[PDB]
RNA sequence: AUGAUGUCAUACUUAUCCUGUC
RNA sequence: CGCUUCUCGGCCUUUUGGCUAAGAUCAAGUGUAGUAUCUGUUCUUAUCAGUUUAAUAUCUGAUGUCCUCGAGGACA
């Protein structure tokens, strides 16, 4: 499940601002439709206030591919230090930048290749 | 193929009721017969319309309910407002109600068989034509006059209104009795 | 009806057979579907009720039990002096309930 | 709990503020003596998942048994539990959608 | 000196070169 | 530029009202209600 | 279960107008069937979810600015 | 400023209905 | 006559006595038909002919040649 209506996400916007932030299960009595763990990951994912869901730049996409070599996996661990903190969006970027770029004998062998 | 307005109006003997959407019909003379019958009703204003003849009344606010006098002189009314401020029993009487529902029973305000429901028709509180010589009792506490309305004093030096040429107004050519000095 | 509006009746020619009405469509009625104020007995058409389609309900279909009567609103109204109201059609009505 | 929790934060907290990392040179010659013996073994490298396997189903119900046995035994229930017996059930109906479902998050979302 | 009000509760760089140096030996 | 509300509410509707001083209207429900105004019963009363 | 839901429903309406007495909404008015409905969009809302989600589509607030300049002639 | 088609939730009604089988 | 401080009164904010594991937790509805109410998106097309509509609306068809970027120029 999860679709995630705007009609519902006034209201979980509305029941974080009112209710609080560390009381989950205060905030899912009031929607009929998702848990208490399925709000708190749509108010850190989409319903935050700090999220930064537009703007993206050749600064933040340097930073990302800077840093999905050093770290390839581990894509929640980036979230915040590249600055997006969605843990999609930064895949969503790494799909966009990777499909927009797309469009003893053997030591004996270069031991001669440098001596012939 | 279809006739025009002005003919169809000059061949009716009862050019009032022609409409112009009437001339857009199979039969324009069957239905200029029958718009003109004695006992007959039109049609509802909602032909043409495109709101479906309920949602005009989107902002308009009006009260939750207006009871009678026969329910509201029974106290189920308070009694059901303390119940429910209570809730936010009596048992006031059981032959009282039947006396209210049988003896002290009033009429309501019925309509005639052509009063159709208007679309609004809350805002056209129309009736007959309260004319000169003939008043309502509030506005006679507004003038004040103990039991001719004062102006009809006016009406003898100015001479009789051209609105109304026919008018007789009491104690000048009109020789009133209660609240009507004209007729 | 209420329980299915696209439901057709037989409307055939009434007969001497006595209508009847189902233990799981008893007290209901045929065209008025109420449960107050029976005035007068349900018949049934003589096609409508021959071997197997005899003692069967008219609304349900089912065993019928006890005999099936018309409401008091449908016969001031004029309504059950009509044809047999046998109901031949059956769509949108137990089909996907038979599968769950 | 609270406590250890509290140490995990602070030791994770540093393992990323300092990189401080295993030694990478240590770290290569790790990687290059895995890859020298693996290869001096001859293993094969193991296959991504066969969408039309004979193995799949039978291994699919294998696994599903054994999430069921532990997640429900005897009568008790959350909320949260209540759910994965119910995903648990939809997929011991529906087995080749549930196959389906495990093939597209398993190749597709990293998260 | 005055007490403001308190409604809280509910009722370095982050970056290190020897990773990224670890991982560019790993991948050569 | 909203073509569509001025379709729907009938806006550039070919009309004229010969009565009311051989003015033009945009839409039929203007020109039946321009048919019965004040200007029209004023060149109606002019006319006489 | 129900009376669970018809709390839940009042607590709902209790935060709706909670969450309208802050933003201080006067285009949000009651019906007299537990509904609300728009005075500025000039349309219904089943839900209360509905009337709070009334301000990305067909801002009523921008076409207030034909009013306002036939109120006040300056800026 | 109604109205238009349109993908998409949300409420409401039908006293709708859960043992149906060869 | 003007100014500084102090007091008294007419009055326009917020305001629960604590701590333990945030003190500890959950929050079920099925199908057949059908309707309503929200949101988003599309027609400045000019003219004529036909279908169509109460009238609209809608739908269906098209008109010279060359060059340049529907518009402009030249020729018949």
């Amino acid at each position: 499940g999860g679709v995630w209506r705007n009609t519902e996400d006034e209201i979980l916007k509305a029941a974080v601002m009112k209710y609080g932030k560390n009381q989950w299960s205060r905030i899912a009595s009031l929607l009929h439709r998702k848990s208490a763990k399925q709000c708190k990951a749509r108010w850190y994912e989409w319903l935050d206030p700090s999220i930064k869901k537009t703007e993206w730049s050749r600064e933040e996409e340097e930073k990302l591919l800077h840093l999905a070599k050093l770290m390839p996996t581990q894509w929640r661990t980036i979230a915040p230090i590249i600055g997006r903190t969605a843990a999609q969006c930064l895949e969503h970027y790494e799909f966009l930048l990777d499909k927009a770029a797309q469009r003893d004998e053997l030591e004996m062998l270069s031991e001669a290749r440098a001596r012939l | 193929n279809r006739f025009t307005v002005a003919e169809l109006k000059q061949l009716v003997a009862r050019p009032d009721v022609v409409e112009m959407h009437d001339v857009t019909a199979q039969d324009p003379k069957l239905l200029v017969h029958l718009k003109a019958t004695r006992n007959s009703v039109p049609v509802p204003r909602h032909w043409c319309f495109k709101r479906k003849y309920l949602q005009g009344k989107r902002g308009i606010e009006k009260p939750p309910f207006e009871l009678p006098d026969f329910i509201k002189r029974t106290g189920i009314q308070e009694m059901r407002e303390a119940l429910q401020e209570k809730e936010e029993k009596i048992d006031i009487d059981y032959q009282k109600l039947h006396d209210a529902f049988f003896k002290w029973q009033t009429k309501p305000k019925l309509t005639i068989h052509g009063d159709l429901y208007y679309e609004g028709k809350e805002f056209e509180t129309r009736l007959k034509e309260k004319k000169p010589g003939d008043l309502s009792d509030e506005l006679r506490i507004s003038l004040g006059m103990p039991v001719p309305p004062p102006w009809l004093i006016a009406m003898q030096r100015y001479g009789p209104p051209p609105s109304y040429p026919n008018l007789k107004i009491p104690g000048l050519n009109s020789p009133l009795y209660g609240d009507v000095f004209g007729t | 009806a209420k329980h299915h509006p696209d439901l057709i009746f037989c409307r055939k020619q009434a007969g001497v057979a006595i209508g009847r009405l189902c233990e799981k469509c008893d007290g209901k009625c045929v065209i008025c579907d109420s449960y107050v104020r029976p005035c007068t007995l349900v018949r049934i058409c003589d096609e409508c009720n021959y071997g197997s389609y005899q003692g069967r309900c008219v609304i349900c279909g089912g065993p019928g039990v006890s005999d099936a009567y018309y409401c008091k609103e449908c016969t001031i109204q004029e309504k059950d002096r009509d044809g047999c109201p046998k109901i031949v059609n059956l769509g949108s009505s137990k089909t996907d309930l038979f599968y769950e | 709990t609270r406590l250890y929790l509290k140490a995990e934060q602070e030791r994770q907290h540093n393992y990323l503020k300092d990189g401080p990392y295993i030694t990478a040179e240590e770290a290569v010659a790790v990687y290059t003596t895995t890859v020298h013996w693996l290869e001096s073994r001859r293993f094969s490298p193991i296959p991504f998942p066969p969408l039309s396997y004979k193995h799949d189903t039978k291994l699919l119900i294998l696994a599903l048994e054994r999430l069921k046995e532990a997640y429900s035994v005897k009568s008790r229930l959350n909320q949260s539990q209540r759910e994965e017996l119910g995903l648990i059930e939809q997929a011991y109906d529906n087995p080749h959608e549930a196959l389906s479902r495990i093939k597209r998050h398993l190749l597709t979302q990293r998260a | 000196w005055k007490i403001p009000p308190c409604i809280s509760n509910w009722k370095t760089v982050h970056i290190n070169e020897n990773f990224a140096k670890l991982a560019e030996a790993l991948y050569i | 530029i909203p073509y569509w509300l001025y379709k729907l509410h009938g806006l550039n509707i070919n009309y004229n009202c010969e009565i009311c001083g051989n003015y033009t209207y945009r839409g039929p429900k203007a020109f039946q209600r321009h048919f019965a105004e004040w200007r029209h019963a004023h060149g109606m009363r002019c006319l006489g | 279960s129900s009376e669970s839901n018809r709390d839940r429903r009042e607590r709902l309406r209790q935060l709706a107008l909670e969450t309208i007495d802050i933003n201080k909404d006067p285009y949000f008015m009651k019906n007299h069937l537990g509904s609300y409905e728009c005075k500025l969009c000039l349309t219904l809302h089943n839900n209360e979810g509905s009337y709070l989600a009334h301000t990305q589509g067909k801002k009523h607030q921008t076409n207030l600015a034909r009013r306002a300049a036939k109120e006040a002639k300056e800026a």
